[PDB]
């Protein structure tokens, strides 16, 4: 069992933790 | 961003649903599991215990200690049956407080063959043999045993042993019955009759008593899951 | 064919020999982790005080209704398995509580003995849940059960113990219902025996053993008993529990806890 | 054969959400009487019953939880002035952490407490919990106490304790309230908590309570004759 | 050959979804009267015309569904007082669960039976059942009775049933009531139930219903005139 | 989370539609077929049986 | 353009939460850090920290 | 020129024409 | 005919039946 | 630079230009 | 650590920084 991550904004304090 | 379109069918709140759903406290470490015994693992290894079920509910002891138990004697009448009842394991009254009874109120259909089995707690020295007989519907119910061996039936001795064990049979046009009070998916019907009388010797108590139990075989299916009538919740 | 049934030093030996319920088809035995750091080892009397304790002595007559006792609240009376549940801060055990009652051949009846895990009584007050520690271990001479719920009055000397009814098993739920619990019937017609055994379950690995108690039994007569033709009738039922595979961990001063 | 067991599975049995609470909360001018402007609920399961019946089939459980909070309001006056769209906090407080005892206090910054901001209209809040016990699994029907009397105790109150409870304050309280100033248009909120367990596993199977409840105890007072009249021999 | 004949398959012709009941709820002061507090509908199609006629050309066939429920308001007064917006509780009850009686009572806990929370002025609803059936097919036009009285009975009434009717409840009700607590303002609605099968498989073809309904049954009283006024030889 | 954009259309309820719906009762267990005469695969089958017509529909 | 559903839990703020959110202030060039000393990784190399109590708490 | 169907629910009555 | 399930937060409670 | 066109509803008339 | 840009209309004007 596993997820998906996808960064969709260029900047990168908009990322997840 | 992205083109989307809402479908009808969105902001409802649906209570039978799975989705995905944000935790509220993450990063969490969840104590590890043991090996505690006796795991369930499907409601069907609760139907299948085999369970007592209240057989004598005549106004004197209904509600009682002395309501599982039937009296049966020397000097009972021959032609006249032990006990009768009909097999609708949720709105019998004899069947509906029964373990196999409590887990049917919650799903609407059932299916499957499903057996009894009687005890005789009398002394030793006591013989004789019981008729029991199994009867499907579409009949009156049957009166004496002249009409009763033509069904399925079970000769039980008392003398060998002293418990019987007959499976009732799967016989049904419909593939689910249900589990309400209804005349088109009527079970059956059970009764019991002396083959021969009781033989007791001297020095010996001449009323004996008979615990009659219920269970099901390894086929019983049930589904549709829906409320119970077994609890009110007074306020 | 005949069991020589020996645990310890004494030995059940029996006239029939039927049958033997391990309870939820588990033997029991120690902690087995497999993911263990600490090699150290506890103290387990395990070397020979797996034996066999004998409680009270009941007489089942003709109008009694039943009797009752906790795990491991009726051993803290005798054996040196009284002495280690004390000093000792928690500890785990298995029971085979075997029940013998003889009787003739011309009487009749049938019990039935339950071994209900966590098994939680009813008071009898409208205080709920309001129940003294006296009254709610009375040890090895066990409870007796009731007809009717006759709930206490008296408020300035509240009773402060448990009335349980029959029936209702004192739980709340019907007789018929509970052969969901592993059990046993002492037939009078054919045998005359009960030995059950029964692992350790409980939610945690290991456990406290003055405040809480795992197991209960509860020997319901299910036909009243009957000789020939008489109305004075008296039988007497002897219940007798051997510890299993005990261990005990954590020693502190000895704990002396009133009972009245 | 041939029959899907799969409408009976554990995780099939408990997949509809029930409620366990229904919380008043209100928005008026600051009285003298016990103001409701917060409302409070300990977490529990045994406040209704069908919840309640349900999950003591079993002796020892352990399941992950997904709560849904539905709000509702009113007004108290006919022609009652129109107001804006209202805000609701939710808010989880842990055994000991500070209890909020106005409307506005430092307690309600939820530095650390998770909160949910809830406003009126929208789809209903849907949050995850994880198993949060500290056993190995939820223990219903804890049989012992938590303190034991001892002998060389002064008096009776230092030893005392109350039978079959684990802790006094398990899992914390909820407490919501509603972030808009008050009015002289008073709005009256009811709350209802709804739960579905996730992830089910169960252990140690025992018989449903068939006399109706009485308190968060296991004790009975009233309607102690479940059994209805139903003849012997009659089919 | 280059003729699509895929308008006219089983799947297309099923493919709109027409209305099959119109329910009114009310939310008023608690009357004296016949409070409509809460409403109750039998699941039924032979409510309407266009679709009972539809599905009569086929006498078994089996099908799944797809319900949508779309909700409208009004008020009674000309300037009365505004109201906040509402919440409806459309709930499904299979048969034999317990009926709700009043507008709160222990029933709608929702603890087993699946319910659906519409928050008004939102998207429609939009739920789906599957082939909820216990035959291998619906039963359009069952033809025999669900008792065959005995010679052997007391009176009539034992053995006495109704012509072409397999159970009494087939199928259970909906229970549609609103969750806010009543107003001194009043907001009278009309849920509209639609219905629109799908994956849909029929057997047995016959010509259809051409004089107008008259009950569920297959029955006629009025109208026994279909066609009109037209000369013999004239084009 | 994913930048969305609502187009025109939405939260309508068109009649002739064929969106995915939630199941109101999960994990159910359908009861199998069998094969029963007289399938109508297509409403031309109703149409290519030969029927009769109602011709002297003068007015006695 | 594409039949999204909209489930429960929507437009709400939990507080507890890892979602993606637009920069406001794009395109930065962001200070680069050092090796200050003492860097703590985790909130266990404070309570192993060996700290004093206070023992003697009578009114005087 | 084609489309995409990806059954999303578990459900077999869920699923479209 | 099948369907596609993929986790999209981290968290284990947060997954589907 | 290229973009995505996938077609979602069966029917003909339902497509982009 | 990455993104993802997809173009989603056929205009020039339309697409992103």
């Amino acid at each position: 069992i596993n997820y998906t991550t996808i960064n969709y904004y260029k900047d990168s304090a908009s990322n997840a933790a | 961003g992205l083109p989307v379109l809402n479908t009808p069918g969105s902001n409802q709140y649906l209570t039978s649903d799975n989705y995905q759903s944000p935790c509220a406290i993450p990063e969490f470490d969840v104590t590890p599991p043991i090996d505690i015994p006796g795991e369930v693992k499907n409601m069907m290894e609760l139907a299948e215990i085999d369970t007592m079920i209240p057989l004598n509910l005549e106004n004197t002891k209904r509600n009682t200690m002395d309501m599982y138990r039937v009296t049966l004697s020397d000097s009972a009448d021959l032609s006249q049956p032990i006990l009768c009842f009909s097999l609708s394991p949720a709105s019998d009254p004899r069947l509906s407080h029964t373990m196999l009874g409590e887990v049917l109120n919650y799903y609407t259909h059932w299916a499957g063959s499903l057996k009894f089995t009687f005890l005789f707690c009398g002394s030793m020295m006591a013989t004789g043999k019981i008729l029991v007989a199994y009867a499907p519907p579409g009949a009156q119910p049957p009166t004496s045993r002249k009409e009763a061996m033509l069904g399925t039936h079970v000769i039980w001795d008392l003398g060998l042993q002293s418990s019987c064990t007959m499976v009732v049979p799967w016989i049904s046009n419909v593939t689910y019955r249900q589990t309400t009070q209804d005349s088109f998916t009527e079970g059956g019907y059970i009764s019991m009759f002396y083959q021969t009388r009781i033989v007791v010797p001297l020095s010996t108590p001449k009323s004996m008593s008979m615990l009659g139990f219920v269970s099901a075989c390894n086929d019983f299916s049930v589904r549709l899951l829906r409320d119970t009538t077994h609890i009110s919740q007074s306020a | 064919r005949v069991l020589q049934l020996t645990i310890g030093n004494s030995t059940i030996t029996t006239q029939e020999a039927a049958n033997s319920v391990v309870a939820y088809g588990r033997w029991p035995e120690f902690i087995r982790d497999d993911e263990a750091n600490p090699v150290d080892q506890p103290t387990e009397p395990d070397v020979a005080t797996c034996r066999f304790y004998t409680l009270d002595t009941v007489m089942w007559g003709k109008e009694s209704k039943g009797w009752w006792w906790k795990l491991p609240d009726a051993l803290r009376d005798m054996g040196l398995f009284g002495q280690n549940m004390y000093y000792h801060y928690l500890g785990r055990s298995g029971y085979t509580v075997h029940v013998q009652c003889n009787a003739s051949k011309f009487h009749q009846g049938a019990l039935g003995v339950f071994a209900i895990p966590e098994y939680c009584l009813a008071g009898d007050s409208d205080k709920q849940r309001y129940t003294s520690y006296a009254n709610a271990n009375p040890g090895e001479k066990g409870g007796k059960f009731y007809s009717q719920f006759n709930r206490d009055t008296a408020v300035t000397s509240p009773k402060r113990e448990f009335c349980p009814v029959d029936y209702l098993l004192g739980c709340g739920v019907l007789l018929g219902n509970a052969f969901v619990y592993p059990h046993q019937i002492i037939n009078l017609r054919t045998n005359n025996s009960a030995t059950i055994v029964l692992p350790y379950v409980n939610a945690m690995a290991i456990d406290s053993m003055v405040k809480h108690n795992n197991w209960g039994i509860a020997i319901l007569p299910l036909s009243p008993l009957d000789f020939a033709q008489e109305s004075s009738v008296e039988i007497p039922i002897t219940v007798t529990i051997a510890p299993m595979c005990s261990e005990f961990n954590g020693l502190r001063n000895v704990t002396a806890p009133k009972f009245q | 054969q041939r029959r899907s067991r799969s409408e009976s599975t554990i995780e099939s049995f408990f997949a509809r959400g029930a409620c366990v609470a229904i919380i008043e909360v209100d928005n008026e001018e600051p009285t003298t009487r016990a103001q409701k402007l917060f409302a409070m609920w300990r977490i529990t399961y045994k406040d209704t019953v069908q919840l309640r019946r349900k999950l003591e089939f079993f002796t020892y459980s352990r399941f992950d939880m997904e709560l849904t909070f539905v709000v509702t309001a009113n007004f108290t006056n006919t022609n009652n002035g129109h107001a804006l769209n209202q805000v609701y906090q939710i808010m989880y407080i842990p055994p000991g952490a500070p209890t909020p005892k106005s409307w506005d206090d430092y307690t309600w910054q939820t530095s650390s407490n998770p909160s949910i901001f809830y406003t009126y209209g929208a789809a209903p809040a849907r949050i995850s919990v994880p198993y949060v016990g500290l056993a190995n699994a939820y223990s219903h029907f804890y049989d012992g106490f938590a303190k034991v009397p001892l002998k060389t105790d002064a008096n009776d109150q230092i030893g005392d304790s109350l039978y079959s409870a684990m802790t006094v304050d398990d899992f914390g309280v909820l407490a919501i309230r509603v972030v808009n100033d008050h009015n002289p248009t008073k709005v009256t909120s009811k709350v209802r908590i709804y739960m579905k367990p996730k992830h089910v596993r169960v252990w140690c199977p025992r018989p449903p309570r068939a006399v109706p409840y009485y308190g968060p105890g296991v004790d009975y007072k009233d309607n102690l004759n479940p059994l209805s009249e139903k003849g012997l021999t009659t089919y």
